[PDB]
């Protein structure tokens, strides 16, 4: 059906035109097992003060919009006690419930790919040059692609058809994805598990996955309709646990 | 400790013998004959099941 | 010792061999593997996933997102053509950089049926019918919608379900076709035609968008590994 | 039916049903499982084809050249020195790099094979008589004492693994187990080396595999001889996770994923076909 | 015995001096099995509108006649609904009942070899030159050999003792054959199965077999007997099936 | 390791070896074989088929169909000779390009009985008798029909059955004869003679035609493979 | 009686019967099954002969040279280049071609063996001292990237099958499975490549087996050295169908069956024998 | 997995052993000892049976 209700903590998401839920690689998020742990100290698990919904700022969708990306867990670095637990701990581990939402009308048209790319390591715009970390991702700001190539001396290559990774943008549909087609679809929800080659990791020096939102069919409508449609991203951590309590970081 | 296995033959004297010579399993040959697969992690990773004949929405 | 004799092929390096060899790190304790999600045991799990096809790749459109956007509009008369390409999933320019097309260029032979999915990305108030046809390669290209209605085809009614699947069947005389194309193993043509039109209410843009996706069916198989003619280098990367 | 064998298609007749297998929704993230039996009339075909060549072990289990190491029996400069080294990596050649980068995390054992060949350097004379050359390929783990010259004490290889090979025989070959300090080899690392998000960005901080030092163990030649050693990696017992999109753009460097912007595919003149 | 009646469809052949029937390589024609098919779509099998007898034009047998050849299925390209099914389909598959008939008298003498040669690939008359397809076989015309060599710039080598294939003409008796000796034999019937290395094939770009009719002992008689004897060829397809319906070909 | 020792013959290429060797295409999926009619498991199935013999090969007749046409006619006196050739099925010019003769030139030894079939291709109103004789090689060639009636022979009555078979028996002192001829393993002579005549009614042509066919019997065998002295080349075919 | 053993002949006495085994009809297409016991008096002979050498596996299972590939350590022109190639075919040599063309369709596995030999090119001097030469024979499947030069990236052979061989050792040898996209190798194809009955006539359109590239992996020599590599095909596990007539005429080209017209056999002066 | 078979000997210590070493059946040796045959596809491929002693017509 098209209705779905997601409740995590003291927060609820309701949707009246839901496509489905994409669950990761078929895996639900869970806590780390005893036969897979490496650290020996007892973890902390704030179950409802951290595994709740945190909404980000909306982005204005235009006809000439190329797309936006968010890098995680650095996108939620200041979102409540999820951000306070990142500062005080060396290791962390979590899965997510990403919920992207955009309604327009029955008189608008457009389509957005919503991919979750694990280890979306981006190249440089100006080559033979290392880039700054604040150009890759600010703390909650939506970093955005471009229609043509970037000549930034210290930034990523934001041409959208190469997706910043040197690949074809059409081949991103192996990563866990949905589509927001404005003809039929209102939102898009992806449940990501923890994907890493280590059981826990540091949540500052490593972007575990990157959420991209890309217009494949661009937004067009009559000039007498609503010219402003926003795209809001609401992300909930899931089964978040932490290790290595020390002073507040993060250098 | 000889492992007699089935050789790769076609469809319409078909066996080989293997002895392991070294004490490390990284010294072994390739596992050529393992063709297991399950593509539902990628092609149909949705929460509710989607039957083909029924409408998707 | 044991009396032996050396056959031809001794002291050679065949790069696709399978032989045991001694370890440089004896009794090395390898770290335990864990459950990482998304394990791949076959490249046919990758090729059975949809991947959007750049049908609109007339340059300059390949350097933008315009390459994926098949345009449709309301018509003055019916039965005109929307798009068309040869069914060469490893050699045709439309299909050889798709996710199914990139795996096939590591191989020399392919076999099986394919799935072309289409997705109407227009407004919810706009209706339409389309005929998507597959032609076996004997007679040539279809010249009209009358020529295309004689082969394997499907009429797609654009409604609440935005997508339709044209299943391209394996109709061949050999069990394998070649990835790099030739005339002996030609596979045919894919064309799309206006079955009726696009009919819209007022205050709606004229041009809409159709997205084409390719994937492999469950009887798809590949054969004869090779190097791909897509990556090159003149020197070692330093 | 055996494991790895493709599916048969079943005989289907005409339909007039309320079932709609052709109509679906791409917006759900779901790839439709449509068979040719659902949209047209088919016959019963017993398909005997197998997915043997498409396995991860068969796709990866072929040896590929990863480095070309050059060294001589007489020093020209420190690039044509008596000895040479190579930091062990898979990113300097493009054929193996594109195959490994189809996955995010891998876990394999290795076979390293050397094809060492010598050649007489260009001189005013060549008429000599030399004994057969013998080479040493010493592996140095990360953090060990490296050879600072020829005649070094570090070539005593009391604890480092070495191999010795005289020219004329079979190529040398040894097996390497899985060597990462994590649970998989990371083909990609979206992050930095320092906690302040600075330093080195990319997979370079997760590649500490050591060096591979080459020399001639012969002391001298009458006239100088240049050697070339090709390094061949064949991965075996391969596991792989999180399949990546294939790379469109060629590589520029070995420590980056930096590229030049290119179109998504090659072009044509129009979107239709126009014959009969 | 010498009498035989062959009925296929709405057509009957009667013969009062029959030698025997040669059946192929000991195989009767049949439809393709499920464990040997490659194409997945349902075949069409017009059982009586196609598997009937189609007679060709007679050829005049003279004393100086070297022989004639017909290439199949291109010899029946316009013969009823067998020709209409070739145009509309990509693949086809059939066996044949070839019936060659020639009566003279008890006062004539001659002998004809009637061979069915699978893949009778012919060389060129003028070498270092590719020949035209209409010199190999027209649509139903009997292409004929010559007593001496051919110097055609775009034709096959039609010298009959080399049989167009560079072999000895005397060694053609391994292919399925009969003889029409006018002393004893009236007709000659060969049943050919489907011979190919693929289960179905295209019936335009490939001549599956070639029927040759060669006078080994030449026709001679008194001048006061009948100076005209014809040789008629009547061919019936058997178990013909088709695949790959599209528009009418055949380019 | 296991203590070994190398015998003579190590590191050689004997072209008629039988050794295992590693595969360049590992786990290659070979396409399934189907029932193709006319499978050959032995070259003795090919050699046991009739093939018409060019007995009339006196040039210029080899460049036409006149080479196969043995001529007969009504006679003035009886007992004359029709044809004759030496029984050298791999060396004689009459029999070495026949279908039995071409297989034997790949071999050096042959053994077994043979079948010479004859076929009268005259008019149905013409009658005739013939004596076809085989002579063991000791005394020389037969000089007349009296000399030929002393060996293995058959009298053929031309009637409703147009064909007769002279069976040439294996009468040898060795178990094998040589394909390239010599005097130690000579096999003898085949001759044919008029037993009576050709008697015809009026208004019938004089000269008729006899066709000779050769094949091997079911006790025929060959031995010692070799290269055939029939195909040559001075350079590689480009 | 064992399989492959010829038949015994039975003892036969005199006859006066209405049976006529000698009289038959060639017009029926039937080869008569007459035994010597039917037309004359015979004795009982126990024949122990076998049809071993005449089997399709024994007739075909001997290695025959199929190509002679030439390449040097210094380029003269592009025929004596640093590297060379060969489109894989069985039609350039005449001995193996006549044996294969006795059948219409075959299906076999292969053994490829190389006899590589070098020789010093004619010069004003030869007095040098060179290390042993090592060669590479890379197979390129149909449609892969071919070497456009020496020092090419395509010789990295990460997915193509390669072999390496130093001079002095045993000849290299590998096994090839059955490789056709149909169900048999077609020795003959009576047809065209295009549907309009035009293009290429003959078996050339059904032969897409790829190329075989040869080089010296040594970089240089003091004086130039010419190499010759002979390619030897031995078919094994052989099936064959539809036996052809043997070829009378010699070959002219490799892609055609074109011939010059020749007589059916060699001649003699008269049709009889004339001694006593 | 040793296949002991009969060696090729004459007519008037006669066995050999074979081990298969490789995982592909195309890597195997030749099938030298298979002498089966049936020549009736070519020598007598007629529809009605033709007995030798009886007349053919
Ligand atoms: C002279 C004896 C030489 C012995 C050679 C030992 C060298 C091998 C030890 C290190 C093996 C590293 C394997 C490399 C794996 C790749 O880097 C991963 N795919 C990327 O992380
Ligand atoms: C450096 C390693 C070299 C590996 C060699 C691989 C080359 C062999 C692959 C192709 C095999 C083709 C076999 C040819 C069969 C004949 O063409 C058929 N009789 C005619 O169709």
């Amino acid at each position: 059906d098209r209705v779905r209700s997601i409740t995590l903590g003291n927060s609820t998401i309701t949707t009246q035109e839901c496509a489905n839920v994409v669950v990761g690689y078929g895996v639900w998020p869970t806590y780390l097992s005893d036969h897979e742990a490496t650290a020996v100290d007892q973890p902390t698990q704030p179950d409802v003060a951290t595994c709740r919904f945190y909404t980000l700022e909306s982005v204005k969708w235009e006809s000439s919009s190329a797309g936006w990306w968010w890098k995680f867990p650095e996108a939620l670095s200041d979102m409540g006690l999820f951000g306070q637990n990142m500062q005080y701990h060396y290791l962390g581990r979590t899965g997510y419930t990403i919920h992207v939402q955009c309604n327009a009308s029955k008189f608008h048209q457009g389509c957005l790919l919503v991919v979750c790319v694990p280890e979306a390591e981006m190249g440089a715009a100006t080559t033979d040059h290392a880039f700054n970390h604040t150009k890759l991702s600010n703390i909650g700001q939506a970093m955005e692609f471009s229609a043509k190539k970037s000549t930034d001396q210290t930034g990523p290559q934001t041409a959208v058809h190469n997706a910043g990774m040197g690949v074809a943008v059409g081949n991103l549909t192996i990563f866990p994805h949905q589509w927001i087609n404005l003809r039929t679809n209102n939102s898009a929800t992806i449940v990501m598990p923890y994907i890493n080659s280590v059981p826990m990791d540091n949540m500052y020096r490593h972007y575990n996955f990157t959420l991209m939102v890309i217009p494949f069919a661009k937004l067009e409508h009559s000039p007498q309709a609503s010219t402003y449609v926003p795209i809001t991203v609401t992300v909930a951590p899931m089964c978040a646990e932490y290790n290595g309590l020390r002073l507040a970081g993060h250098q | 400790g000889a492992q007699v296995s089935t050789q790769k033959t076609g469809a319409h004297i078909i066996h080989y013998t293997n002895i392991n010579y070294y004490k490390d399993s990284a010294s072994n040959s390739l596992n050529r004959q393992d063709f297991t697969q399950d593509p539902s992690k990628f092609t149909e990773p949705v929460k509710d099941v989607m039957i083909k004949t029924l409408p998707a929405l | 010792g044991l009396p032996t004799m050396n056959t031809p092929g001794s002291t050679q390096f065949l790069t696709s061999d399978d032989f045991q060899s001694p370890s440089a790190m004896p009794q090395f304790d390898v770290t335990p593997e864990i459950q990482i999600p998304g394990q791949v045991r076959n490249l046919m799990e990758i090729a059975e996933v949809d991947s959007v096809v750049p049908v609109n790749n007339t340059e300059g459109h390949v350097n933008s997102m315009e390459a994926y956007r098949i345009p449709v509009r309301p018509q003055t008369s019916s039965g005109e053509q929307v798009f068309g390409f040869q069914l060469q999933p490893g050699h045709d320019s439309v299909l050889k950089h798709t996710l199914l097309g990139e795996i096939l260029n590591y191989y020399a032979n392919w076999s099986g049926s394919m799935k072309l999915t289409f997705m109407y990305c227009g407004a919810a108030m706009a209706t339409g019918k389309f005929l998507i046809a597959y032609s076996p390669p004997g007679a040539g290209v279809p010249g009209s919608r009358r020529d295309a209605m004689l082969g394997t085809h499907v009429i797609w009614d654009v409604g609440l379900q935005s997508s339709c699947v044209l299943c391209v069947p394996w109709i061949s005389q050999t069990n394998y076709r070649y990835v790099t194309s030739d005339a002996y193993t030609d596979a045919g043509y894919i064309t799309c035609w206006y079955q009726t039109s696009i009919v819209t209410p007022p205050d709606i843009p004229t041009t809409s968008t159709i997205l084409c996706f390719v994937s492999a069916c469950n009887d798809f198989s590949v054969r004869l590994l090779r190097d791909t003619p897509f990556i090159t280098q003149q020197a070692l990367f330093q | 039916r055996a494991v790895g064998r493709v599916a048969d298609t079943v005989a289907s007749g005409p339909v007039n049903t309320e079932q709609i297998p052709a109509l679906t929704a791409v917006e759900t993230g779901h790839t439709s499982q449509v068979v040719p039996s659902d949209t047209m009339q088919t016959r019963h075909v017993i398909n005997y084809h197998t997915r043997s060549e498409s396995s991860i072990e068969n796709f990866m289990g072929r040896a590929a050249c990863v480095y070309i190491a050059q060294y001589a029996t007489e020093k020209v400069n420190d690039e044509l020195d008596r000895y040479t080294n190579w930091e062990i990596t898979t990113r300097q050649v493009a054929q193996l790099r594109r195959k490994l980068e189809m996955f995010t995390y891998m876990r394999f054992d290795l076979e390293i094979t050397f094809v060492i060949t010598s050649s007489q350097r260009t001189s005013t004379t060549y008429a000599s008589d030399s004994p057969p050359l013998t080479h040493q390929v010493m592996y140095v783990p990360p953090g060990g004492p490296i050879p600072k010259s020829y005649e070094d004490f570090a070539w005593q290889t009391s604890t480092n693994p070495s191999v010795f090979w005289t020219e004329g025989n079979a190529p040398p070959r040894m097996s390497i187990p899985f060597m990462s300090v994590g649970n998989a080899y990371c083909n990609f690392y979206d992050g930095w080396s320092h906690f302040s998000q600075s330093g080195v960005y990319g997979y370079t901080t997760l590649n500490n595999m050591g060096h591979l030092y080459f020399r001639h163990v012969n002391k001298s030649t009458a006239y100088p001889v240049n050697s070339v050693a090709r390094v061949y990696f064949k991965p075996k017992h391969v596991k792989a996770w999180v399949p990546r999109a294939p790379r469109l753009c060629p590589y520029l460097k070995a420590r980056n994923v930096n590229f030049n912007v290119q179109g998504v595919t090659e072009s044509r003149n129009k979107i239709t076909l126009d014959r009969s």
